[PDB]
């Protein structure tokens, strides 16, 4: 649909903001993001701590102010027009459905349904420490897929940080795992739909035809270089210090 | 043995100077012929520093502190007093860039050695506890001074400090390696 | 005279965002940190002044929105000191402005001492970053002392730059590049495709060598040279696609 943009900057006060508000597993901090929303892409710019509060002791007890967002987003525009409010954030890692309520009062300040937010805040697993959603209906909510942009000025600051393939490879496991297991799960679990959705798709494996043969054929060129690949090393490592000796094990004059 | 303090005592503290640092560099000054000889005059320093030492955070003071908390393990070094490291331990704690640096020293010129590792967690512990640049720094010199000779023993603070997201333990591990297996090669160190 | 600067990366790229889309202005507004003891000048945050439509200036300052701001970042938690000033000056090395340091320099009052950021968001952008913090005069110095004794200190004056993140955005940041799975191998097992490229361009390398090693019969272009680096371009991408068959 309209799956979204993410800003690093964002990513990371976010998490500022987490450390600020000294949020724990407790908590989530909360706040603004910004952007502009309309796109099937939608961008992330920005985003704000609402300075909040959650209490899930009661679930639909916690604390909010969005006049924040008022004076922000006059700054915000008066910082930039283009601020113009996607959705917002929390920390999370994940959703309370107090959420959704939250969620509909940014309905009011968004052009679209908004934009939930969520972090990991620990960033633990993987790709992403992040899920974005949008409510939906039996209500919905959902997590398109989002990234990052450039923001290459951000990737310049980023390329002073780190500082080739079995890792491909190493997720082979990973939702396999969970996979079965998530069936045995929700098998056991409630003992959805969503699982015989997947289930079809199964058979696309032991796929595999003489088609293959191609493989093998393409895979024979491939190697033809082989000869090639270290030939040049074959003939020009070797040459090259008989060369530099003979000059040299017998310069040896005086 | 005798005049060079009289020679600081123009320049020691009480006979004031043109600055408080030069009043205060009489203080690391001194050490300098008495390291291990002056650890009374030291002590007397630490006790201005003990004086000084929970409060004061003047530059003049700090410098005051720092030139007495250079002074101060300068003699003490080699000699454990845990005062020399604990009067400067707050000192440290203190917080000035100025004075506790000196202390991440002497603290270890105390306890280098074995030292103690309570000292080490704590200057590990401070190390990223304490927000600066340099007392974070020169804490992993003490480490490595009261981590000497240890080799095998500090690995582990080693290892904490190869640990090190930062330089500065990484760095006095080296350092720590060293005065743990300095001289003598330990070729894995 | 060797002092620590340090940033949130956060308000750097934050500012390099707002001084990246600042062409031309330069970027205007608050930078939070604070100074731990000497040297240390920390960057917690920074903001944009919005648009000065007056540009630049000592005067296009306002302090409103920053406590709206502030306090709302008080509000936020956030709080921090204001430490001096970061603009976004296109094709300037150079220096800011003697107003952006008379500006800085009315303000840096304001602190025990603050800085003038120079950023060129131009030179910025060229994946390496172009920026430097003035200001300019000294205590003494690291203590610079006498010109200030002396009167008349005018120059560009860097202080000295850092910052410090940590390792979590770290990974949040390098999270760059369900996922690799999904993302990786299997995620550019597109070859095949290609496959008579990927010969025609190993086919290609071919020629050009039968050519270079001919010169063997000076300097670069050299007959034992291009020949592996070309050679050998197309031999593991070509060995990459075998993991997935």
């Amino acid at each position: 649909h309209e799956k979204v943009t993410i800003a690093p900057l964002v990513l990371l006060s976010a998490l500022d903001h987490y450390e600020r508000t000294q949020t724990k597993e407790n908590k989530r901090c909360v706040g603004v993001i910004l952007g502009d929303a309309n796109s099937s892409t939608i961008r992330v710019t920005n985003s704000f701590a609402l300075p909040f509060e959650e209490d899930e002791k009661n679930s639909d007890v916690w604390f909010l102010d969005h006049n924040y967002i008022e004076n922000m987003n006059e700054m915000c525009k008066k910082i930039n027009a283009k601020e113009k409010l996607i959705g917002w954030y929390h920390s999370g890692p994940k959703l309370r459905a107090s959420d959704l309520k939250i969620n509909e009062l940014f309905k009011k300040y968004t052009q679209n349904n908004p934009l939930l937010l969520i972090v990991d805040v620990k960033q633990q697993g993987v790709g992403l420490p992040t899920d974005a959603y949008v409510a939906i209906e039996e209500k919905t909510f959902l997590h398109l897929p989002c990234t990052i942009e450039a923001e290459e000025a951000e990737e310049i600051g980023v390329e002073h940080l780190l500082r080739i393939r079995l890792t491909n490879q190493l997720k082979s496991l990973k939702g396999l795992q969970s996979k079965l297991k998530d069936v045995v799960e929700y098998l056991d679990k409630v003992i959805h739909t969503i699982l015989g959705k997947l289930q079809d798709v199964f058979n696309l494996n032991n796929l595999q035809k003489a088609l293959t043969v191609k493989t093998n054929d393409e895979l024979m060129v491939i190697y033809i270089s082989n000869l090639v690949r270290s030939i040049i090393a074959f003939d020009d490592l070797i040459e090259n210090k008989i060369q530099n000796k003979k000059i040299q094990e017998q310069r040896v004059k005086d | 043995l005798l005049e060079g303090k009289k020679v600081m005592a123009p320049y020691l503290p009480g006979s004031r100077a043109s600055s408080r640092f030069i009043k205060g560099g009489s203080l690391y000054g001194l050490g300098l012929i008495y390291a291990g000889f002056g650890r009374d005059t030291t002590d007397y320093l630490k006790n201005i520093i003990v004086e000084n030492s929970g409060t004061s955070g003047d530059e003049d003071v700090d410098v005051l502190l720092h030139g007495a908390s250079l002074g101060i393990g300068l003699a003490a070094m080699g000699s454990a007093n845990i005062e020399v490291y604990e009067a400067l331990k707050e000192v440290l704690y203190n917080d000035s860039a100025t004075s506790g640096e000196a202390a991440a020293l002497g603290m270890g010129l105390c306890m280098l050695g074995t030292g103690k590792p309570e000292a080490i967690h704590d200057m590990f512990t401070y190390s990223q506890e304490t927000q600066h640049g340099n007392i974070t720094r020169g804490l992993a010199v003490g480490l490595a001074l009261i981590n000497y000779g240890r080799q095998e023993l500090a690995d582990d603070l080693i290892t904490k400090m190869l640990a090190s997201d930062e330089s500065l333990l990484r760095y006095g591990g080296a350092f720590t390696i060293a005065l743990a297996y300095a001289g003598t090669g330990n070729n894995s160190a | 005279t060797k002092e620590t600067v340090y940033i949130s990366s956060i308000a750097l790229l934050k500012m390099l965002k707002h001084g990246r889309a600042g062409v031309p202005m330069e970027v205007m507004g608050l930078m939070l940190g604070e100074f731990v003891d000497d040297y240390t000048v920390n960057v917690v945050d920074v903001f944009a002044m919005p648009q000065s439509g007056t540009g630049v200036s000592v005067e296009a300052v306002d302090d409103v929105f920053q406590a709206k701001m502030m306090d709302m970042l008080k509000q936020t938690g956030r709080d921090q000191m204001v430490v001096g000033w970061y603009h976004s000056h296109p094709g300037f090395g150079c220096w800011l402005s003697s107003v952006d340091v008379n500006t800085q320099k009315s303000f840096e009052q304001l602190n025990s001492r603050a800085v003038a950021v120079v950023v060129d968001p131009i030179q910025s952008v060229k994946g390496k970053v172009v920026i430097d913090a003035f200001r300019l005069i000294d205590t003494g110095a690291l203590i610079n002392i006498q010109a200030l004794i002396h009167g008349l200190n005018r120059h560009y004056y860097s202080l000295n730059i850092d910052y410090h993140k940590t390792a979590k955005e770290t990974k949040m940041l390098m999270n760059l590049h369900y996922e690799e799975k999904e993302e990786s191998n299997l995620a550019a097992t597109k070859s095949m495709v290609k496959i008579a490229e990927q010969y025609s361009k190993r086919i290609e390398e071919e020629k050009e060598l039968t050519e270079e090693e001919l010169k063997t019969r000076v300097g670069r272009q050299d007959p034992k040279k291009h020949l592996s680096e070309t050679a050998d371009e197309t031999l593991e991408n070509n060995i990459v696609s075998v993991l997935t068959a």
